């Protein structure tokens, strides 16, 4: 009595085509429970019907056909989790692609786990910086936050992403384990030579010993890239629940709607607003809460995310844009006309925001940038309402004047993510308008000087500014001192 | 009875029972789970199977599990009990403080207040928010909603409300945290604990909380908000002694029914939505009520999809309320917080024979000059501003000013303007915009009134700015 | 395995199988017809009935008729005999020149190369085109997209580029005709035969042609790009060298599945397209690249319909590149040829330590000033010049000798520009650039710059004007 067949434990393809498996039998699978194909291919049991089991495929179905025969997993769809995984990169199953030999795992996790609630979690109060000043200044990041970076194609999302990620070796390569960072990099719908393009860079600048990549490319499977960012997520989790800290760049989710769109119109759901899913909004909101800080109780622990969203004719408003920006922590909008212009990075001051704000800050900066966010704010108007000097008084005219500068303050280069103190450092030049009487055009000049000064000789105040964190009465003295005596030395 | 599981679907399960069907809103327990996992009844399919929403995931769930009609709707303990606590959308508590000891329980779902139930009396309600205030003054036991897109301040404003009003309370409030973010509801507790709002010794708790946050499925986020509802309608009703009740946020409630809508296999209305929104928002909207049994003031946030006012969503809502609060990008871009539309926002009590004549032609007065200024941007932005009378230049002056006066300094936003939140007595206000309106200081520089509390901090701004 | 056809609906036809089902992918070949009728398996309805593409017309097919399973996938000729001639979606000649006789054949549905397979070497590709070397370089084995609306340029660009790029190439090219006009294949054709690039005497042509037009149903259309995609892979790894790749217009391939997919019995996507759309552009792209055995030098056209670049389509594609060329409806009818956007043009070589700074800041400012002249134009609109401030005007003046400066004449667009075509050096281009910006040529008027090659040759423009 040959029993290995029963229609309990396996089943039947009725049909397969586009991805999706009609599988017959399998009465004991559960809803979102890995199945297998006789080809080794792993499928998802998304439709659990009455007659029959939607199932989603892992892979290519053209090695599917009417009849084969599919087994259960009894397991709930994981992937392998941990420090092994560091330096690897790896596809959305945790499977390595780098060719570089099997992963060391031990542990594994659910892809798709509840974020934590409200009790287990603390306020976001560690700074996650950038290396990038418009943002450390402007939109300050925490840990444990999620903050978007969105903008039309070759805004320059991506490069926020990499500097980020680059900025954490001073960290990394320190002492301190609190302040390090493990960095996760998560490519969906991307392009195969752009991710090699990626892990090529990050290895050159001694990056991805520190980095996991989890990369669910242009031609892999819908569900692939479906899932790829969970996976990610899973693997930041571990960091996350284990008194570690750990940072996950999502690029892009725009690209993983879509792919849940097919997946999901293809297993014959209905269509909403604009095709997608009525479920949108619930695919990401589900993912980025997991981005958290735990508590001292759960290991002071967390996970920070930045995920990426293109938008299509600098329009935010848009659907998709609206939606993700109202789950995550703020924005970093990068704007064409911006970078254009020669404002890069193509930071949108007004547009942008931190639902963090100065509890995400050190002293130091909070001290240099408190209010400056506001103050660019109104400035950008009335350099507006002055597009015709309108007979402006001097309240008006020094509002202008400090605008101007602290814009070209707010520029940076690519690849150069500058250290806290340094960040301070110039930006205290421009806030304390030492800067006021220099020309606009002169700004950026006079900062790689300046800051090269510093850095070589008085590396003695950047490290008591680095260390105290703060800017005390005689830092604040001595930096006065400083600034003015170069500044009246360099405008000779 | 007990069904079994025959279809599962995302957060739908269909189940099949063999004798006696469950009515309609009944809920039902899934056997074989390590937590508890309700069915809320949607349909009656026919063939002695019904259509559910999952109360929570549905992963693992297996066709033919095992399901008991518990015989009711969703019951939650309500009582005094509840004070201080952390409820679920099906009343578990959530905050590892053990049982919620209530002498009762209440189903979630629940008739609205008869017409010979409601009442028409009509307070002002001061907030010491400059804008509110002046031009769309709350009103004790009224309705009022918090209108804006992603990220403009709708939870800031709640929580400057529940500072400067819930604090000083006396009475009980009611909390719940719909679709929203899981990290806001722990730093509102630790928040409410901080103050003593919220007192983990002993029984001094004045507000109790009920969280349906955004790592919900569907089913949970659209029951939170009647959880919540429910608690509140307790206080009101079998105690009485006048309830707050804050929302944040209830477009939640509505985009939860979209996403399933689809799965109870409906036509969909006109942008998506599902063609229940009006009704299903209206048997809601009804329960969160003054009554003559008691007072239910309730501030509701009220996301606005894409930014667009118009969406079938926000729009539907404004019939609800009775002051109406309406944040903007534009404005908010400007740096101008709080972000409220002075020519957008409205109050069933800005009545002169309510607020009083020097309120009424204040308020109007500072709406009028906005307006004209308005028409006239786009105008000079071309043309330019000398053709401009002296009159009419002026205005342009005035309003610029009084366009900033607007602004305030909130006490929960320090983090985000570095300023010391500022709190503004409705009389200080009303005299400070009354002034700026007659000239009184068409000297100081408009800068001078950007981020201020009172008129006199204005003036002093204007010398610390004098140099 | 011989099925039945149970259904027919344009180029869907359904077989039912008895005994064997083919697996998917396979081509079945009708019985019964006066010429090859391939059938592509598309998926199993269950039922063991196999809904698939056809690969020509469907007309006369009756329902009962007998299929035959080829037992393989689409394959065709592959290797150096392919060489100088013309052939189909299915790989037969259509030359005239009798068949193509090859020791190999491949099939046309292949897996993309693996991650570990890329290449990272990034070489700038001098076009001769000053916009495009300027502004968005080309790069060796890199892949390049040209976006255009109807009649904007897309082809006339391809031309030139094939004449500039494929004529001193030394290595391989393929042409792949997907979609679009042919007239234009005949026009290529004997275009090729006549510079020798198709030797019809010897065997020493460096150019295969497939195509699969205008006039084919869907399933054609559908397939060729996969077709001449193949013909490409043998050159890259079966042999290690270079080789280019032309097509002409691959959003016809994205276009052709829209066609097939509701006949597929697929619920739609946005605007109408197929729910597959990017998995099904992506599994093809990624097969479109270079490695570490070969590479790959691909320009494909891509039509924008309606003229939105928002269009699911070319959206899409954009993931797809390394240097992409957006031609513009506004710009060329302003007569500046090429018709490229210079502010929406890109490449991922415009970087200062691959270009070199002077390079990269040349065209940096080149942007910032056409990005500067383009927030002035409401105003200009309105209100004109007068009321401009003397430093704007001056940002005016110069951008619009830029924009100028940045046309040029195509030996292939001789006959329209009735000038001569001009090919000018990317030291040139930095340069000319250079002083135009540096205010070295404020005294030139506007006119001096429109349609010329170098630099040089807009000074003495401006002397003919006198
Ligand atoms: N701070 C910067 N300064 C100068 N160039 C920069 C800067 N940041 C990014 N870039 C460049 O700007 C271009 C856009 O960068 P990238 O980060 O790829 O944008 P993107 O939005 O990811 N593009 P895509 O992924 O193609 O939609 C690239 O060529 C970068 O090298
Ligand atoms: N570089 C050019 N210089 C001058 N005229 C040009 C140039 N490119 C295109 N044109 C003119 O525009 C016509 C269309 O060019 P073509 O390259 O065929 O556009 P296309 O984008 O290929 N059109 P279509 O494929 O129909 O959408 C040519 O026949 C010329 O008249
Ligand atoms: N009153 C305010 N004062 C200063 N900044 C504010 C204020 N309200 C909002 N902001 C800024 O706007 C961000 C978003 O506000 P939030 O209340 O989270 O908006 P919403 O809930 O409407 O999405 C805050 O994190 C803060 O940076
Ligand atoms: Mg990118
Ligand atoms: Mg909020
Ligand atoms: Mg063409």
């Amino acid at each position: 009595a040959d029993t290995s067949v029963d229609l309990e434990e396996t089943g039947r393809v009725l049909s397969i085509g586009d991805g999706i498996a009609r599988v017959h039998g399998l009465r004991n699978v559960q809803a979102e429970e890995m199945v297998e194909f006789s080809s080794g291919l792993k499928g998802m049991s998304l439709n659990l019907e009455p007659d029959n089991v939607g199932v989603v495929v892992f892979g290519n179905d053209k090695l599917i056909k009417e009849g084969d025969i599919v087994k259960r997993t009894g397991a709930i769809v994981d992937v392998p989790v941990g420090e092994e995984l560091l330096g690897r990169v790896v596809d959305a199953l945790g499977n390595a692609i780098d060719g570089k030999g099997p992963i060391g795992s031990k542990a594994r996790r659910r892809v798709g786990l509840k974020a934590p609630g409200i009790i287990p979690r603390i306020s976001v109060r560690e700074p996650m910086q950038t290396g990038i000043k418009a943002v450390d200044s402007l939109v300050p990041i925490g840990r444990g936050q999620r903050e978007l970076i969105i903008g039309d194609r070759q805004t320059g999302k991506t490069s926020i992403a990499i500097d980020t990620i680059i900025n954490q070796k001073r960290f990394n390569d320190g002492t301190d384990e609190k302040k390090k960072l493990y960095c996760i990099y998560v490519a969906i719908g991307q392009k195969r030579s752009t991710v090699a393009q990626l892990v090529k860079r990050l290895t050159d600048a001694d990056a991805m010993k520190y980095t996991i990549v989890v990369s669910a490319t242009a031609s892999d499977a819908a569900p692939l890239q479906y899932l790829a960012p969970y996976s990610g997520c899973s693997m930041g989790e571990y960091f996350r629940d284990n008194g570690k800290h750990a940072l996950i760049i999502y690029d892009d989710l725009s690209k993983q709607a879509v792919a849940y769109r097919q997946m999901s119109l293809l297993l014959r759901r209905p269509p909403g607003r604009e095709a997608y899913p009525g479920d949108v909004f619930y695919l990401h909101s589900r993912l980025l809460e997991r981005a958290a800080k735990m508590n001292d109780a759960f290991g002071g622990g967390s996970l920070t995310a930045l995920p990426v969203i293109e938008t299509q004719a600098g329009d935010v408003s848009a659907y998709i844009p609206t939606n993700v920006i109202s789950i995550t922590d703020g924005q970093i909008f990068l704007e064409t006309e911006l970078f254009y212009k020669g404002i890069r990075p193509a930071i949108n001051v007004g547009l942008s925001v931190s639902r963090v704000g100065s509890a995400a800050q050190t002293r130091a900066m909070k001290q240099v940038a408190g209010t400056m966010k506001l103050e660019l704010a109104q400035y950008r108007e009335v350099a507006a309402f002055a597009q015709f000097g309108s007979d402006l008084d001097a309240a008006t005219q020094q509002l202008l004047s400090r605008g101007v500068r602290l814009t070209e303050l707010l520029k940076q280069g690519q690849y150069s993510p500058m250290a806290i103190e340094e960040q301070v450092a110039v930006i205290y030049a421009g806030v304390r308008g030492y800067l006021d009487k220099l020309e606009p055009s002169k700004i950026t000049k006079f900062e790689n000087a300046f800051l090269s000064h510093v850095i070589s000789q008085h590396q003695a105040l950047l490290g008591k500014i680095r260390t105290d964190g703060k800017i005390s009465e005689e830092s604040d003295a001595k930096l006065k001192e400083i600034v003015t005596n170069f500044l009246a030395g360099f405008e000779a | 009875t007990t069904g079994r599981i025959v279809a599962v679907i995302g957060a739908v399960v269909d189940v099949q029972f063999d004798e006696g069907l469950p009515p309609i809103l009944n809920a039902l327990e899934v056997q074989g789970r390590e937590t508890r996992l309700v069915l809320e009844v949607a349909q009656h399919l026919g063939e002695s199977t019904v259509r559910t929403i999952a109360m929570d995931g549905t992963e693992g769930l297996v066709r033919g599990q095992k399901v008991l009609d518990s015989g009711a709707p969703i019951r939650i303990p309500v009582g005094p009990e509840t004070l201080g606590r952390i409820m679920n959308v099906i009343g578990e508590p959530i905050d590892e403080r053990g049982p919620i000891k209530t002498k009762q329980f209440a189903a979630i779902h629940a008739e609205a207040p008869e017409f010979v139930e409601m009442s028409v009396e009509q307070e002002i309600l001061v907030t010491g928010i400059k804008v509110v205030d002046l031009l769309a003054p709350y009103a004790k036991g009224g309705k009022i909603g918090l209108f804006g897109g992603a990220g403009v301040g709708k939870t800031v404003l709640i929580m400057e409300l529940i500072n400067n009003v819930a604090k000083a309370h006396g009475g009980y409030s009611v909390f719940a945290g719909v679709g929203e973010r899981t990290r806001e509801g722990n730093d509102l507790y630790h928040e409410m604990i901080e103050s003593g709002v919220i007192n983990l010794k002993d029984a001094t708790s004045k507000v109790a909380l009920v969280y349906g946050q955004m790592n919900e499925p569907p089913g949970a986020r659209a029951r939170v908000a009647l959880t919540g509802l429910t608690v509140a309608e307790y206080f009101r009703d079998q105690e009485g002694q006048d309830v707050l009740l804050f929302i944040d946020n209830i477009f939640r409630f509505t985009q939860a029914g979209s996403e399933v809508s689809a799965l109870l296999g409906r036509i969909p209305s006109a942008v998506g939505y599902q063609p229940t929104l009006a009704t299903d928002m209206g048997t809601m909207q009804e329960r969160i009520t003054t009554t003559k049994k008691g007072s239910i003031t309730s501030v509701q946030a009220i996301y606005v999809p894409a930014d667009d006012l118009t969406d079938p969503a926000p729009a539907t809502t404004f019939a609800h309320l009775d002051a109406t609060t309406v944040l903007s990008r534009a404005i908010a871009e400007l740096g101008i917080y709080p972000a409220v539309d002075p020519l957008d926002s409205t109050s069933r009590i800005m009545d002169p024979n309510i607020v009083g004549s020097e309120h009424y032609d204040v308020a109007r007065g500072v709406q009028k000059i906005l307006q004209d200024y308005k028409s006239l941007q786009d105008i000079i932005a071309i043309l330019g501003m000398d053709e401009l009378s002296e009159e009419d230049k002026l205005t342009v002056s005035r309003a610029r000013k009084i366009q900033r006066f607007l602004s305030q300094p909130f006490q929960v936003a320090e983090v985000f303007t570095g300023h010391l939140g500022k709190l503004v007595p409705l009389k200080e206000t009303i005299k400070g915009f009354q002034q700026i309106l007659a000239g009184e200081y068409d000297h100081l520089p408009e800068q001078a009134f950007y981020m201020v509390g009172p008129i006199e901090e204005a003036v002093a701004k204007a010398d610390k700015l004098a140099e």
